[PDB]
């Protein structure tokens, strides 16, 4: 069965965001057929909580003949924050939903400059309410001030589809707007390239547990996040102090011996010479030269509010929080923007982090912030600094 | 190692 993309639409509020995605989900039923959904159903986003974080989101599928949707929807400016900082809604691709009548409006901006921080590695635009708008080209230099707002994030602009269309006229039945909708599913189906699947990366393994066996080596233990480690492979050990190679001269699952360990299992690993003092749960097992250790760093970080686990009160810079990466905490200090000394609850900001010591990790690691014994933030790192 | 049904464990 077909390939599986995720895709979300984002962009200001009532631009028509959850109108598009229930045309779509309308027009592509009424085309190939599947199944249609309501506005109405969308728009009223349900809860699901990520790790205490509510985050309200309606979750669509679509069908095109060569490709499975998942398609993502949120109701407020701070579910796309959370949803996208979180993880909860990682994107292969996004479609940003611009209105014809107003322009590139703040939540544009955000939505884009969010989407390069959090990793959203294509976008596509959908210029929306066309049916309201009357004569001339302006959608043409509509269609540039987005171009240019785009390529400000490091985004093609200049390559970028851009459709022109009615949500609204689609979603009621106008069969010329049901058509630039058929266009819309093109692109996706074109433009975003398949995503490459976890067993198909470079081995990476988190280290949980690690203990001797005598006259062997020593083994360590954890879920593969991803790749395949096959019995007799070079791996390295990366994180936390000297990164250090080993072969590979086994794989346990449940008292059984394997061939190798896969993306979503726990297994256990022997390292042929290596000594049980010199690997640290907070290490990871990687396929050697694929993931470097990094002591600073750039995020995005949103501040959880009480409800969702930490506090009604805003987080000051200067006191040294943990980061929780995979498996363990490390301290770090950070520097805010300039000017900024705290950030209140609900709010996200730019980070730069150094931590104490190393850390394996590239662009897109997701990590939590603790302090005083509280989760108090979620991050994602941006570009990694050294 | 050391594991059965589903917790982190092993042997090699
Ligand atoms: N006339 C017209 N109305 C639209 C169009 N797209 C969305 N709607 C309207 O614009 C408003 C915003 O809709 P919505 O999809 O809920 O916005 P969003 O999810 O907040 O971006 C509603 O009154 C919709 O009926 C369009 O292309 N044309
Ligand atoms: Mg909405």
């Amino acid at each position: 069965t077909k390939p599986h993309v995720n895709v979300g639409t984002i962009g200001h509020v009532d631009h028509g965001k959850t109108t598009l995605t229930a045309a779509i989900t309308t027009v592509l039923a009424k085309t190939y057929g599947g199944a249609a959904r309501a506005f109405d159903q969308i728009d009223n986003a349900p809860e699901e909580k990520a790790r205490g974080i509510t985050i309200n989101t309606s979750h669509v599928e679509y069908d095109t003949p060569t490709r499975h949707y998942a398609h993502v929807d949120c109701p407020g400016h701070a579910d796309y924050v959370k949803n996208m900082i979180t993880g909860a809604a990682q994107m292969d691709g996004a479609i940003l939903v611009v209105a014809a009548t107003d322009g590139p409006m703040p939540q544009t901006r955000e939505h884009i400059l969010l989407g390069r921080q959090v990793g959203v590695p294509y976008i596509i635009v959908f210029l929306n309410k066309c049916d309201m708008v009357d004569d001339e080209e302006l959608l043409e230099l509509v269609e540039m001030e987005v171009r240019e707002l785009l390529s400000q994030y490091d985004f093609p602009g200049d390559d970028t589809p851009i459709v022109r269309g009615s949500a609204l006229k689609a979603l009621e039945g106008d069969a010329e707007w049901e058509a630039k909708i058929l266009e819309l599913a093109g692109f996706l189906d074109s433009y975003i390239p398949e995503p490459e699947r976890a067993i198909d990366k470079p081995f990476l393994l988190p280290i949980e547990d690690v203990f001797s066996i005598s006259g062997r080596g020593t083994v360590v233990t954890g879920r593969v996040e991803r790749g395949i480690i096959k019995v007799g492979e070079e791996v390295e050990i990366v994180g936390i102090k000297e990164t250090q190679k080993s072969t590979c001269t086994g794989v346990e699952m449940f008292r059984k011996l394997l061939d190798e360990g896969r993306a979503g299992e726990n297994v256990g690993v022997l390292l042929r010479g290596i000594k049980r003092e010199e690997i640290e749960r907070g290490q990871v097992l990687a396929k050697p030269g694929t993931i470097k250790p990094h002591t600073k760093f750039e995020s995005e970080v949103y501040i959880l509010s009480k409800d969702e686990g930490g506090r009604h009160t805003p987080f000051f810079k200067g006191y040294r929080p943990q980061f929780y990466f995979r498996t363990t905490d490390v301290t770090g200090t950070i520097e805010l923007p300039e000017g900024v000394e705290m950030v209140m609850p609900g709010d996200n900001i730019k980070m730069v982090v150094t931590l104490i010591h190393p850390i394996a990790m590239d662009d897109g690691l997701r990590f939590a912030i603790r302090e005083g014994g509280r989760t108090v933030g979620a991050g994602v790192v941006a570009k990694v600094l050294g | 190692s050391c594991n059965c049904v589903c917790g982190f464990c092993c042997s090699x």
